[PDB]
Formats: C-alpha cells, structure tokens, sequence
C-alpha cells in the first residue's frame, strides 16, 4: 500500500525557522499531489495548501503568504516545507494528503500521516513529592510530580513498577508562561504513600526518563 | 470564505444524527465528509456526496440540496463519536477549505460526582516559601471547570489554575488543575481547603497548615 511518513515532533523558538519532511511511496509517480494542513489544538482544521509529487508548480493559500515555501525533492522522493517567523498561534499539528481510495479521482485525500507537533516551550521539574501524614483512606492524595514543571510533554511517574498502576495521569495546565506539567501519579493505596518509589522526571530537554527522587512518605 | 456547520450534536444512540454543511459555491462542488476520532488523523466517511469508501459501514449516507449538504447516520453506534467535517472548494475552485466541525456525540460518560484531593505540600516549596496543594478529579462525566481553593478563606483566583477536562481511561473524563498559593498564605490560613467543582458537584479536600 501507499505508505505516507512525516518526521519527529520539533518545537523552536517563535521567530525561528522550522523544517519537516513528508515521505510518500508506493503509488504510480506521474501526478499525485500531497496536501499540507494545519491543525490547533480543539480547532478546525486548516488548509495550507498542496505540493506536486512530480510536476513542480505549486499553490499556496491565499491567507498565508511569504513564510510559505513547499520545496519537494523528485528524486527524494520527499516533500520540505520552510515556514519563517514562527507565531504563538502556530503552536499545532501538521498533517499530510495523499491518495489510496480504488474507484479513481483526485481531490479525495484519502490517507493521512502521524503529523508532525509544534509547540514552544522551556524546560523545569520539581523534587519531593510529598511529606505528608498516611491517610485513613486507601488512597495516595500525594505522589510522584513534579510542580511548576515549563518542560512539555513531562512524564513524572516512579522509577519502579510500584505506584504505576492506578495513577491518573495529570494534565499540563499552563495558565503562566511555564507550561507546569504536574505529570501527577498517585500510588492510590495507604500502604503504598507510607514507602513510594522516587519519581522520575524525564522533561523536555532529556527525552530519556533521567532518574530523580519523588516519594509520598506517608 | 468559509463553509458553516454547527459546532456541536448531542444524538441519543439508536437515533439518526444529521450534520448540515453550507456554502454559496456549494451547489457547483463536490464534498468530502471526513471522520476524525479524538487524538488520530482524519478518515474519509463520505466521499462524492453520496457513497462511502470501501470498509465505510452502511450507516453513514450523505445527500445534497440546494446550498446545503446533509450527512445521516442512522442508528448511531457507540463508536460513532467523532469529529466530522465537510470538505469543498470555494468560488475560484483553486483553494481547498474544510468545515468547521460537528462534535458527534451518543447519550455520555459514567456520572459521578467531584473529587478533590489537596496534595501535600512539598519540602521543596515550603523552603522556597511557595507551599501549595493541587487536587486532581480521578474521573468525572462531563466535568466542569471550576476551581475555587478556599484556604482560610474565599475562592482566590491565584490560589488555583483552571485546566483542560482530560480524557480519563475508564470511560470518563479526568480534570487535574494545578493550584499554587504561597506558603505564608497556607501558614495564615488554617487549613488548605481547596474545593474543586466537576461534573455538576464540589468537592472540598482539607489539609492542616
């Protein structure tokens, strides 16, 4: 089948530059345009335009004008798109348009990459977890997070298997600037708040989960 | 321009759901009803304005009248809730524009009520004299945001942050808002009770200074 590739998530500065790469392969290469849209989070999706597989001529949309600039390489086989004076509001995911469906005509845009993410962020974390007393209840009303926490897609949780289990994963609030990834695993049991495993936190600058120390003590 | 289509449906399951797509340039261009399941790609449901791709079950229909296009879906499943959208071209043909999007969704998450549990403050924010407690909801239908942390107390609107109503696991959705207070305003107040609103409840966690 046609198989469709976009690149890894980048996130840059506002005012930067930005590069990501759409792959296509595995349909007839005489004339198959690929479309590029843009969707904010919770919004409507928006069309940036549409690029030659191998004709060359290209169209861009009559909103977006001059930091527009769809550049594909034929024997690549790969479609590179330069967008100059990166904005707030161009925080958003980028999709790709191609076609597969078998009862012929273009302007159905039938598959769809994994898209590529774009969001502009620093990067923080936070230590303890919590020092409070151990609850009555079964239940952690403290666990491993990290507070104030600007690095995007943070993933605060224990090092070990322990407290995993259970855990609601926290949302991202980011009322300030910092994005205070909370990242909030709570090990839902009394005997696990008394003794919890330290608390990983990975955040934006190391992708790895660098190991660091988040404990109940309950 | 711009097609318009309602934001939003709320359709019972067992009953036909019709989404409205409207332009001037319509009755002279094809749509493309597109289906976009919460966090994955969009995939054709409709294409033509009247047939389906294949894999496409029966249920979806698409029809054209005037300067309006209808997608019916008769006997709406529990899977069905999505995002659709129409897809057209405008006057000059050359520009490719989507609609707005109708959020389909069946009659509704597991109600329940409000819960509220204040973290403790950390060692680390009591030294940096910014004690806080955050309260995370663990699930509930259709939660509302509201935060109100009353530590000693009214509402502060610094003392707690609004947050997204995430999806929750279990057929829910999980609310966690982050709320951060200074540490001589906990110290002032007696207790840190903060009370987080979701799901048409509140519920207030309590905490000793």
């Amino acid at each position: 089948q046609v198989q469709l590739v976009q690149s890894g998530a980048e996130v840059k500065k506002p005012g930067a530059s930005v590069k990501v790469s759409c792959k296509s392969s595995g349909y007839t290469f005489t004339n198959y345009i690929i479309h590029w849209v843009r969707q904010a989070p919770g919004q409507r999706l928006e069309w940036m335009g549409w690029i030659n597989a191998g004709n060359g001529n290209t169209k861009y949309s009559q909103k977006f004008q001059g930091r527009i600039s769809v550049t594909r390489d034929t024997s690549a086989s790969a479609a590179y798109m330069e967008l100059s004076s990166l904005k707030s509001e161009d925080t958003a995911l980028y999709y790709c348009a191609t076609l597969q469906m078998d009862y012929g005509g273009n302007g159905d845009l039938d598959y769809w990459g994994q898209g590529t993410l774009v969001t502009v962020s620093s990067a923080s974390t936070k230590g303890p977890s919590v020092f409070p007393l151990a609850p009555s209840s079964k239940s952690t009303s403290g666990g491993t997070a990290a507070l104030g926490c600007l690095v995007k897609d943070y993933f605060p949780e224990p090092v070990t298997v322990s407290w995993n289990s259970g855990a609601l994963t926290s949302g991202v609030h980011t009322f300030p600037a910092v994005l205070q990834s909370s990242g909030l695993y709570s090990l839902s049991s009394v005997v696990t708040v008394p003794s919890s495993s330290l608390g990983t936190q990975t955040y934006i600058c190391n992708v790895n989960h660098k190991p660091s120390n988040t404990k109940v003590d309950k | 321009y711009e097609l318009t289509q309602p934001p939003s449906v709320s359709v019972s399951p067992g009953q036909t759901a019709r989404i409205t797509c409207s332009g001037d340039a319509l009755p002279k261009q094809y749509v493309y009803w597109y289906q976009q399941k919460p966090g994955q790609a969009p995939v054709l449901v409709i294409y033509k304005d009247s047939e389906r791709p294949s894999g496409i079950p029966e249920r979806f229909s698409g029809s054209s009248s005037g300067t309006t296009v209808t997608l019916t879906i008769s006997g709406v499943q529990a899977e069905d809730d999505a995002d659709y959208y129409c897809q057209a071209a405008d006057s000059s043909n050359t520009e490719y524009v989507f609609g707005t999007g109708t959020k389909v969704t069946v009659l509704q998450p597991k109600a329940n009520p409000t819960v509220t549990l204040f973290p403790p403050s950390s060692e680390e924010l009591q030294a940096n004299k910014a004690t806080l407690v955050c309260l995370i909801s663990d699930f509930y239908p259709g939660a509302v945001t509201v935060a109100w942390k009353a530590d000693g107390s009214p509402v502060k609107a610094g003392v707690e942050t609004t947050k997204p109503s995430k999806q929750s696991n279990n057929k829910y959705a999980a609310s966690s808002y982050l709320s951060l207070t200074p540490e001589q305003w906990k110290s002032h107040r007696s207790y840190s009770c903060q009370v987080t609103h979701e799901g048409s409840t509140v519920e207030k966690t309590v905490a000793p200074t």
